[PDB]
RNA sequence: UGAAACUCAAAGGAAUUGACGGGGGCCCGCACAAGCGGUGGAGCAUGUGGUUUAAUUCGAAGCAACGCGAAGAACCUUAC
RNA sequence: UUCGGAUUGGGGUCUGCAACCCGACCCCAUGAAGCCGGAAUCGCUAGUAAUCGCGGAUCAGCCAUGCCGCGGUGAAUACG
RNA sequence: CCGAGGGUAGGGCCCGUGACUGGGGCGAAGUCGUAACAAGGUAGCUGUACCGGAAGGUGCGGCUGGA
RNA sequence: GCCCGGAUAGCUCAGUCGGUAGAGCAGGGGAUUGAAAAUCCCCGUGUCCUUGGUUCGAUUCCGAGUCCGGGCACCA
RNA sequence: AAUUCUGA
RNA sequence: CUCCUAAAAGGUAACGGAGGCGCCCAAAGGUCCCCUCAGGCGGGACGGAAAUCCGCCGGAGAGCGCAAGGGUAGAAGGGG
RNA sequence: AUCAACGGAUAAAAGUUACCCCGGGGAUAACAGGCUGAUCUCCCCCGAGCGUCCACAGCGGCGGGGAGGUUUGGCACCUCGAUGUCGGCUCGUCGCAUCCUGGGGCUGAAGAAGGUCCCAAGGGUUGGGCUGUUCGCCCAUUAAAGCGGCACGCGAGCUGG
């Protein structure tokens, strides 16, 4: 976390990369087309920002007995000159790291996530329940305000359904990698034989963005025909444009109007049901976009969990990272900080 | 936008326009002003569309004041419906407005940011408009 | 009259020993019934779930865990 | 209510280095809820139930109304 | 004359394919109820008939692998 | 567009001459259960859609508005 | 005339 | 029936703008005698921000059974 | 007496006619014209802001001014002793607000291609599938497969879906 925070980063690598910015940098290749330039200082302060980092690290390093003076002398000034350079050293130890993590899209949005139980089909529902109360206390005393959005207390035990609001900042870029199957295996409280049984759960998370519901069609983003309508009418259905033709460009879709007699009431309901239509295709590609923002994982059965829990031989292997902790007890009531990091450093490499 | 929030009545009849202001004559707040030269009923959505007009030009400045008020119901028949049958429903406002009537004026605001964010405010007037300077006419002796 | 693809490591007969029966016979126990005094209500003591908290140490969970380890927690104890 | 003694203010003794969280008592002043307890539900067949008081372990003190003992008074009912 | 073969017309068999649809096997978790196994909580099953979200129900006669 | 009828607890719905406000369901606390259901006690929350007015007071009586339910839009 | 009890 | 449209007499149309009436009082009627409001500011146990009191200031903005208008306290209003 | 249709026809009364009829009306609708131009089509003013940069290569928020007389309307002026109504066919002709082809300025025009505005009708502007269709969509092309006015041209020229 501290001690190793610089390793996984390109803590030797990106020293390297670093100089091969402005490697092809200098020597203005008739520099034309605007490309590198942009990223090619920010993707420079970067770099010599990893000594800010060594610096915060060996100002912070330097400090380890940066006190055993302090131990010894309470009272001076040569001691507290490199401190106002060292309480916001271990300030930015925190920040070149953690700021490094959640570079990424958008994060800072408020979260939603969502406990559907797995198989093990009671057990499940339960197990189910118990991941709630985990990430709320969690998200709760971590100051995150949480809004209980749904909750279906299932048949028998647990529930069978649970979502919920994360109104705070980063809130979803830190319960994300929780986004996944969730095992669980200790003898089962509900099988008769107190015997031992695994169970499964899903935990999708997701940014709230969606707020407002705007569909206007500008005039140009469609065309409106008129012709004589096909039907009853004498002289009248003969000499008139009753007929109305909306069609929206775009889509393609269209849609025709002889209901009244009237070319303006048809124009009317004309686009009032193009716009209905038009809506059907924007809620229509208006999921399958959110949707994706789901994932293209979790058949939520077996061996598709991404960090098991047991409590009958206490501990918790993150099966996506490997690592293993020995308190399940503990995980389950707040503990995350430590999972959500190297959670994220797992994701974020390959991106 | 900008209309009343009452009246004792919701529809009044279209009246007349016979010429030269009953009063709004003189600039009596800002600097520099905007004075209308023929009669007409402007509307709400203009009044506002030459306000903002006004600001927008310039930007995080001085203090624009309006000095018409739409308080006229305007109404209007539907679409394809024949005479008669009661008088039309309300559409929008307006505010009457004769030959002499300082409509807008800016305050605190340069002369070349004046007589500039005026003359795109009376684009946005249907009638002819001349800009003006506090003069003659002043509360004082 | 009468198949197949596909799929399972069994399907199945009888007879054992038990368990079970809103099967039977026989028979016990404050099990009911007969009777007396309580609990649930109230204020207080204590145990526990829960929530809260920097921590509110751990265990016990139906009967057979909950005045149980505690036949003595101000610091000691004491594990937080 | 001369029932019932909660809560609270004020004054004190004692143990302990020290009792604000957190001690047990003492005295003055407060005197709360509670007029026999819904659905339910526990114990006991005789010196038993019910009822009264005492002792010990623990232990400086003590949150014991707990636990383990002792005796004093002394029932009802059991067809089946 | 016959004649390989080519064309024409209509048949028969088989293979492949088809929007949709029928029921089937499988599927460590759903929803509904609980039909059968103990007088299985209306003894069960059976050929057939009618009915019903679903097991199923009921009628008629048959068997006992039930009383 | 016209003309009828609506909106009342979380859902489905009663209600009054103008002072009041409800039912069945869901839901919370208890009880039987080994544990659920069922069953059994205890429960409560509503501007009675919006916005005007009349009244001393409006869920209620009138104006208007929004959403939903019906019925008509015919001769050419 | 009173159901249900998954999956090591 | 009341206002406006209606152009300072009266009158004046439109499927023009906006509202009321189809009753009511045995006192809400005659007359005689008294009385004067609504509000606002301070003062006052319960007391709203108007309950009933007290004191100043208040020319009619109150009241007049119900729509609107005119009228009106030098009474048409309030009481006997 | 809700004779409330309120100067009150009887004491006493609803529908339907595409099976219809007569008397009347262009005093009055449906077609066409007319007047109007809200609607429609085209044009322009302003310049927020878009266009990596830069208001105007290409665009134009809020607002504003017009033109045309193709559409849906408003009105009800000739015509009800009759002005035959859609589409097709045939025959055309006029407009320009140009779909090709001829000229030309800008360009975010390298070139070939395009885009936008200007000038310019001389002549051109295909064949089919579906539908009565106008309108549209599609197939195969083309230099292009223009938009309108002519009683939505044309039934004493035809068809009659
Ligand atoms: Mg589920
Ligand atoms: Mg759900
Ligand atoms: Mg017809
Ligand atoms: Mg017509
Ligand atoms: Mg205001
Ligand atoms: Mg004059
Ligand atoms: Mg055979
Ligand atoms: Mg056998
Ligand atoms: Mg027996
Ligand atoms: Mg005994
Ligand atoms: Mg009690
Ligand atoms: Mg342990
Ligand atoms: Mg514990
Ligand atoms: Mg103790
Ligand atoms: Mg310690
Ligand atoms: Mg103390
Ligand atoms: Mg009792
Ligand atoms: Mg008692
Ligand atoms: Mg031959
Ligand atoms: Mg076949
Ligand atoms: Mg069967
Ligand atoms: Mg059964
Ligand atoms: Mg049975
Ligand atoms: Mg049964
Ligand atoms: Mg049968
Ligand atoms: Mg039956
Ligand atoms: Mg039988
Ligand atoms: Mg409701
Ligand atoms: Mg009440
Ligand atoms: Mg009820
Ligand atoms: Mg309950
Ligand atoms: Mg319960
Ligand atoms: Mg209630
Ligand atoms: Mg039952
Ligand atoms: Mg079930
Ligand atoms: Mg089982
Ligand atoms: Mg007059
Ligand atoms: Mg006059
Ligand atoms: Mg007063
Ligand atoms: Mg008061
Ligand atoms: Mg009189
Ligand atoms: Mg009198
Ligand atoms: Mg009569
Ligand atoms: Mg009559
Ligand atoms: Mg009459
Ligand atoms: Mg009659
Ligand atoms: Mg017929
Ligand atoms: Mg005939
Ligand atoms: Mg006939
Ligand atoms: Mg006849
Ligand atoms: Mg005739
Ligand atoms: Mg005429
Ligand atoms: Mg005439
Ligand atoms: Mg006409
Ligand atoms: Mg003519
Ligand atoms: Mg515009
Ligand atoms: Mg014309
Ligand atoms: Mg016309
Ligand atoms: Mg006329
Ligand atoms: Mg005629
Ligand atoms: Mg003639
Ligand atoms: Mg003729
Ligand atoms: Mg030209
Ligand atoms: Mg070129
Ligand atoms: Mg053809
Ligand atoms: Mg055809
Ligand atoms: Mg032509
Ligand atoms: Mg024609
Ligand atoms: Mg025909
Ligand atoms: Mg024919």
């Amino acid at each position: 976390l501290a001690q190793r925070l610089e390793g996984l980063r390109g803590y030797l690598d990106i020293p390297q990369k670093e100089t091969r910015l402005k490697e092809l940098e200098r020597r203005l290749e008739d520099p034309s087309l605007w490309n590198d330039p942009e990223a090619a200082r920010k993707v420079s302060q970067e770099a010599a920002r990893l000594r800010r980092t060594v610096d915060t690290f060996r100002s912070l390093e330097s400090d380890l007995q940066g006190l055993l003076e302090l131990m010894e002398e309470l009272p001076a000034e040569e001691r507290e000159a490199l401190k106002p350079e060292l309480e916001e050293a271990a300030k930015k130890l925190d920040e070149l790291y953690h700021q490094t993590l959640l570079n990424f899209p958008h994060a800072e949005k408020n979260a939603i996530l969502t406990i559907q139980p797995g198989a093990g089909g009671t057990e499940a529902c339960d197990w189910a329940e118990m991941l709630l109360r985990m990430y709320t206390r969690f998200a709760e005393r971590q100051g995150f305000q949480v809004e209980v959005v749904d909750l279906t207390p299932g048949p028998e035990a647990g529930i069978d359904y649970a979502q919920i609001l994360v109104k705070g900042e980063n809130a979803y870029g830190l319960l994300s990698p929780e986004a996944g199957v969730h095992r669980l295996v200790r003898p089962s409280p509900f099988d008769a034989s107190g015997r031992r049984h695994t169970s499964f759960a899903g935990v999708e998370v997701i940014p709230e963005v969606d707020e407002e519901v705007e569909v206007v069609l500008k005039p140009e983003e469609l065309r409106i025909d008129v012709m004589r309508a096909s039907g009853p009418g004498g002289q009248g259905v003969n000499t008139t444009d009753s007929a109305v033709r909306v069609v929206h460009l775009p889509t393609g879709i269209t849609v025709t109007c002889q209901t009244t007699r009237s070319q303006i009431k048809n124009k009317e309901l004309a686009l009032k049901i193009l716009k209905a239509r038009l809506y059907e295709l924007e809620r229509k590609k208006r999921e399958e976009e959110l949707k994706a923002l789901r994932g293209e994982v979790e058949p939520i059965e077996w061996g598709s969990q991404i960090r098991s829990y047991v409590l009958d031989k206490n501990y918790v292997k993150d099966h996506r990272t490997g690592l293993m902790r020995h308190d399940p007890e503990n995980v389950l009531d707040g503990d995350l900080m430590d999972l959500i990091w190297a959670g994220l450093e797992w994701k974020a490499g390959r991106r | 936008m900008l209309m009343p929030r009452r009246m004792k009545y919701r529809k009044q009849q279209r009246g007349r326009l016979k010429g030269a202001t009953k009063g709004g004559d003189y600039v009596a707040f800002g600097d520099y002003g905007l004075v209308a030269l023929e009669p007409a009923w402007i509307t709400a959505q203009q009044i506002e569309a030459a306000r903002v007009a006004m600001v927008r030009h310039f930007r995080r400045g001085g203090k624009i004041f309006i000095r018409i008020f739409p308080d006229k119901p305007y109404t209007k028949k539907p679409l394809e419906v024949r005479m008669g049958k009661g008088k039309g429903n309300v559409e929008g406002y307006v505010a009457v407005v004769k030959p002499g009537r300082v409509m807008f004026e800016v305050a605190g605001v340069t002369e070349e940011q004046a007589m500039e964010a005026l003359r795109i405010a009376g684009h946005k007037l249907p009638i002819k408009t001349k800009i003006v300077r506090r003069d003659a006419y002043d509360e004082a002796q």
